RNA sequence: GUCUACGGCCAUACCACCCUGAACGCGCCCGAUCUCGUCUGAUCUCGGAAGCUAAGCAGGGUCGGGCCUGGUUAGUACUUGGAUGGGAGACCGCCUGGGAAUACCGGGUGCUGUAGGCUU
RNA sequence: GUUCAUAGCGACGUCGCUUUUUGAUCCUUCGAUGUCGGCUCUUCCUAUCAUUGUGAAGCAGAAUUCACCAAGCGUUGGAUU
RNA sequence: GAAACCUCCCGUGGAGCAGAAGGGCAAAAGCUCGCUUGAUCUUGAUUUUCAGUACGAAUACAGACCGUGAAAGCGGGGCCUC
RNA sequence: GCCACGCAGUUUUAUCCGGUAAAGCGAAUGAUUAGAGGUCUUGGGGCCGAAACGAUCUCAACCUAUUCUCAAACUUUAAAUGGGUAAGAAGCCCGGCUCGCUGGCGUGGAGCCGGGCGUGGAAUGCGAGUGCCUAGUGGGCCACUUUUGGUAAGCAGAACUGGCGCUGCGGGAUGAACCGAACGCCGGGUUAAGGCGCCCGAUGCCGACGCUCAUCAGACCCCAGAAAAGGUGUUGGUUGAUAUAGACAGCAGGACGGUGGCCAUGGAAGUCGGAAUCCGCUAAGGAGUGUGUAACAACUCACCUGCCGAAUCAACUAGCCC
């Protein structure tokens, strides 16, 4: 009984944030997108051309094609019990770079720097990041102060 | 006050059966290698493993084993996964042929690596087949509720040793 | 929380140090629990209610059993508590006579269960205090403040009713 | 022609206000929410007594009207017509519907049963939560027992369980009675009508110097 | 320490009123032959340089409004998972983790890129 | 209810019970459970009309009304349909 | 004159954008002018429903021929969802 | 240092996405309660203002600051759970070449060719990838939780997971779905859920502490029957009060004068009603809590006093029982 409209249910999804209507800031147009880099699809509603479908809002894909105003993105979409890599053309207003990829490339560069430096200076260093370890043993000083005694408060109806 | 180091080794025992299990709990139990009730596994404790234990909290009883518990578990019920087969650890050569490249060549080396979580704890622990423990002699309190509310599920700090003594 | 014979635990905890306070304050509570695991759980429950603390955001620096300093002396205990009834929350002050504080609190838990059908998860023990015999308010406790207390055991029911199960003589209740 | 209130006691549906979608709603039974000397100043009636529900349920507009009438009659009888002020703190904003069936000996007469069963607006009820105030009475400090008795009598007109609570606030204000006097003395509060205006220590100094003058 | 041209983020930058402004500048200002538009040289376009910081503009001020950021609200509301927990129900409590928002009370009131000036 | 809330009633509200009404549903029955009423006959229920024993009254008597224990016993002859 | 026109001031849009509603929009996407026919000729790819079939609708390109503007550009119908 | 191609209904670490729960309405849009303060008007008007409402009194509308209560088709703010991506050898870094695309530029982009880097760059687990042919099915139902219609339904319709269907076994006496647990044929040991008077295995413990008497007692998830309202039954608890300056309860007195107070009147004299609550005697007395008298009258109460000599009273609250 649901309609199959392209923008059904996008009332808040494609709406602008509070007090952020009007002219689109130009740094979004000034961003550079190469083939192979990772972008997040958002889909602002001020620009009605090149809009992604509502199923790609919030998804992340890889750029494979660059045109004058849009990019081609390979983004995974789950349909029933299969995931297929859809290719969508999205204008650059509706995308932004992925800071997850940015941080990963930064970490790779920093790890390569550490490898070179540590091979230069001999001593082995850890590069694989570990999960949070159990807390080590330590001493807690009282500083000559008795810890405060806490008791539950009596009940009373307030309002 | 001297706060001891947070324990880095846990023993996890699956206490509930295999009927009517939600998919996430089922997956995490499979990743912990607890596919049967009263199966035990040593788990190296960190943020990821602790969060997995929190996910499967109603289905398991876990705690911090001591040296005696590790010794009893390895010696009485220790089986190796040698060539994908469950082989009883009746000889030191069985351990040496599978773990000697890591320096573990005997029952004592295996027990040391399990107890003091060493560099090759993952290899030493995965070499061990999950322990097939008996039913708890003397019974349980209540398997359907948490330990801190009078039951058996969840994290009992060091009463897992009492549970192990009754369990194997 | 189930029960047994409860024990008193001094539990001291604090928040984990953060780059806002390097030495967070230490907080101490008296927890009456079956064991130290339940004691730590109840400590976290109470400090979460009172301060803005969590088990994950803090740590417990001490948890030790408090032995009774005079278990060979009968004494009067006043217990201030609060509990949730079926239709509200109430504050109660109760009195018991016992040798140990933990035994008095166990008596309180059993008595609340008996008289008000209050389960131990509904009960919050907020103060336990040894009180003088002249400060007692409950007549069932005050009637034992007699230097010349004297009473018999009137109607002694046979408890060995199955050893023997069959006999010729009918039991005597007067002794 | 009204159904028993047991058929609409519980908050089973989503809130269904009288709006541009729900049209044709009959007017609520209760139209007056404030009674007694409403023009009395704040210091005139220092004592406030609330009646507080203990159940999450729906109170009908007719029930609110009946409770208001009962409390008003007892308060007028006891404390006089100018010795109290009552405020009903519940408004019947939730429309309850009825799927009307024909009460005749026939189902062939286009009854249709459960087909197209969405109902027509029957009435309006107020949704009340646990701990929410239903009625409030402010009066002199010596009429506390009369307020308690009036609210106790009004309790019998409602389905669930209600408690009578003598609030610590001064009258209908949100400020504690013990702090009210010295707050008015230091001019943190300015009386107007039945309420007080809180005067914070920020803003233009012209508003500060019109006070203290 | 500032300004101008072009900006990036788009109120910590806005709004109301008041005070101050050296030198460049930006302006207000003067005029309609040409260029160009008008009901109207008001606007736009053009040609200027007598006067003025009155205004714009810049800086500052206001127990200022707003905005931004904190505290409180509050481990409250709400919530993942659990129980052969309670209750006639409505609902509620506990265990295991996560965790808000008003009112109220504080602090702040643009940062900065390129190019070019002024400031002894 | 001449006064008097509650002898007897009970507005506005609100809580229930019953399955002797009519609905709602469609779980059983469509290789079929004979579908209304009357007649006949037995048994059961009590939310008691009468009768037995009681309490109350705006119970003087008489009559009546309200309520309790209570289903032992009875609850009819006819015109029209 | 309460509403005719003229003037100033305030005015974040509380108007308008054909229609239902929602989103979007201010030297806009609204109003008024000027010039026009990109509502034209073509091949593929893609999104939406989806079985990843079709139709319909839509998005980004590419090749012609054009319109407009000083130009950057924009335009192959209607601001988007029928 | 080193121990497989690769994968995952899982976590961790980064990084985005969202508008539900909650919250808000002295924030927009709608709905909505009550006062307060102001000053213009085709508000009513207002008593002596026509005369310049000489005046200014009230009620409107309006504005301002507050105030009560709300929203599935409202929202500034905004969770939990959740959805996507990344966590390297297809990577990183050096050079060099090609281009008809782009272009101030040896520019940008893409491709291609050599070379060097292994600490294999979170945890945990698991061996993966791929093709062909293909049956049956396409009536479902149930439970926790979320949820729409309906008074409700063993009703109708959705979301999530599990189950029954397709499944036996232990327990719930009995039972498609509940709880435990899933199954080759057996011996021994131990448990789960549930139990241990007898049926019927197991408390034939010298079990612990209390609560409860029912002339319809009560007795264990689903579940197989009950509510509002009451109780001077009993047990706890909260708040308040009185008391050797003698409480409480009983027994016995006074309970007045003005004043048989005023306006109600046909009697209402304290009590058929409206207002106000005086004074003094003091031991106290309401110019009255009730009975009643046609009305008087006569009683009672709250108030005090006498006898009595130690504790007592009230209102709530929630357990079992009624
Ligand atoms: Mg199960
Ligand atoms: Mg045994
Ligand atoms: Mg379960
Ligand atoms: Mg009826
Ligand atoms: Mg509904
Ligand atoms: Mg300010
Ligand atoms: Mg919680
Ligand atoms: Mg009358
Ligand atoms: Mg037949
Ligand atoms: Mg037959
Ligand atoms: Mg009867
Ligand atoms: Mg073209
Ligand atoms: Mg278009
Ligand atoms: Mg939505
Ligand atoms: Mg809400
Ligand atoms: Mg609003
Ligand atoms: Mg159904
Ligand atoms: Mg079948
Ligand atoms: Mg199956
Ligand atoms: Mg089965
Ligand atoms: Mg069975
Ligand atoms: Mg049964
Ligand atoms: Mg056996
Ligand atoms: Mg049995
Ligand atoms: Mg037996």
């Amino acid at each position: 009984t649901n309609t199959k409209g392209k923008r059904r249910g996008t009332r808040y999804m494609f709406s602008r944030p509070f007090r952020k209507h009007g002219v689109v800031p130009l740094a979004t147009y000034m961003r550079i997108y190469k083939k192979g880099d990772i972008v997040d699809i958002k889909g602002m509603g001020t620009v009605q051309k090149g809009m992604p479908h509502k199923c790609y809002h919030g998804k992340t894909g890889r750029v494979y094609n660059v045109t004058q105003h849009a990019v081609g993105i390979v983004v995974n979409k789950q349909v029933k019990g299969k995931i297929l890599a859809k290719r969508i053309n999205v204008r650059i207003e509706h995308i932004k770079h992925s800071k997850s990829r940015d941080s990963f490339l930064k970490r790779v560069k920093e790890n390569d720097q550490k490898k070179k430096e540590a091979k230069e200076k001999g001593t082995w260093v850890q590069l694989k990041r570990q999960p949070a370890p159990p807390r080590e043993a330590h001493f807690v000083r009282t500083n000559g102060k008795e810890p405060e005694l806490l008791e539950p408060i009596p009940y009373e109806f307030m309002a | 006050f001297y706060v001891p180091a947070e324990p880095k080794l846990a023993f996890v025992i699956r206490i509930r059966g295999i009927n009517g299990v939600s998919p996430k709990v089922r997956k995490v139990l499979q990743l912990l290698r607890l596919r049967q009730i009263f199966n035990g596994t040593f788990v190296k404790l960190n943020k990821a493993s602790i969060n997995m234990l929190r996910i499967v909290e109603p289905y398991i009883a876990w705690g911090y084993p001591n040296l005696k518990s590790v010794n009893e578990l390895i010696y009485k019920r220790g089986y190796g996964k040698i060539n994908k087969k469950r082989i009883a650890l009746t000889d030191n050569a069985l351990i040496a042929r599978s773990l000697g490249k890591y320096g573990i060549i005997c029952m004592e080396d295996l027990i040391h690596e399990i107890y003091t979580v060493g560099k090759r704890f993952k290899e030493a622990n995965n070499f061990l087949w999950p322990f097939k423990l008996s039913s708890p002699r003397g019974g349980m309190k209540k398997k359907t509720t948490h330990f801190v509310e009078g039951g058996d599920a969840g994290n009992r700090e060091d009463q897992i040793n009492r549970l192990i003594r009754r369990m194997n | 929380k189930a029960s047994g014979t409860l024990r008193e635990y001094k539990v001291v905890g604090r928040c984990l140090p953060t780059p806002k306070c390097h030495t967070p304050p230490l907080y101490r509570m008296r927890i009456f629990a079956p064991n130290h695991v339940v004691a730590k759980s109840r400590f976290w429950y109470f400090v979460s209610q009172l301060k803005k603390m969590k088990k994950s955001s803090g740590e417990i620096v001490y948890c030790g059993q408090v032995f009774e300093k005079s278990p060979l002396r009968v004494k009067n205990f006043g217990i201030w508590l609060r509990y949730d009834s079926r239709s509200g929350t109430h504050n109660m002050y109760r009195e018991y006579r016992d040798l140990t504080t933990a035994g008095a609190v166990t008596q309180c838990y059993r008595d609340m269960g008996a008289r008000h059908r209050a389960r131990a998860h509904s009960i919050q023990i907020m103060k336990v205090e040894e009180i003088a015999a002249s400060k007692c308010r409950r007549p069932a406790v005050k009637q034992f403040h007699d230097s010349k207390i004297k009473f018999p055991l009137p109607h002694r029911v046979l408890r060995r009713q199955h050893k023997p199960r069959f006999t010729t003589k009918r039991p005597n209740t007067f002794f | 022609g009204r159904r028993p209130a047991r058929c609409y006691r519980y908050c089973k549906n989503k809130p269904y206000p009288k709006s541009r979608f729900c049209r044709g709603v009959p007017d609520a039974k209760i139209r007056i929410f404030d009674l007694g000397r409403k023009k009395a100043k704040v210091d005139e009636f220092p004592l406030g007594g609330h009646m507080v529900s203990d159940e999450y349920e729906q109170l009908s507009s007719e029930a609110l009207e009946a409770a208001r009438i009962c409390a008003n009659k007892y308060m007028v009888k006891s404390c006089g017509r100018d010795g109290f002020h009552m405020r009903v703190r519940l408004h019947p904003f939730h429309v309850i519907r009825i799927n009307k069936m024909l009460s005749c000996a026939g189902a062939d007469r286009l009854q249709t049963g459960m087909r197209g069963a969405f109902g027509k607006p029957q009435g309006t009820v107020a949704r009340v939560h646990i701990g929410q105030v239903i009625m409030s009475i402010r009066t002199k400090l010596q009429n506390e027992e009369h307020v308690i008795e009036a609210l106790r009598r009004a309790k019998f007109k409602f389905p669930g369980r209600q408690k009578i609570h003598i609030s610590k606030k001064w009258g209908f204000t949100k400020f504690n009675a013990d702090e009210f006097e010295d707050m008015v003395a230091k001019k943190c509060l300015i009386p107007d009508g039945c309420g007080v205006k809180y005067v914070p220590s920020h803003g233009p100094l012209d508003k500060w110097r019109v006070l203290h003058s």
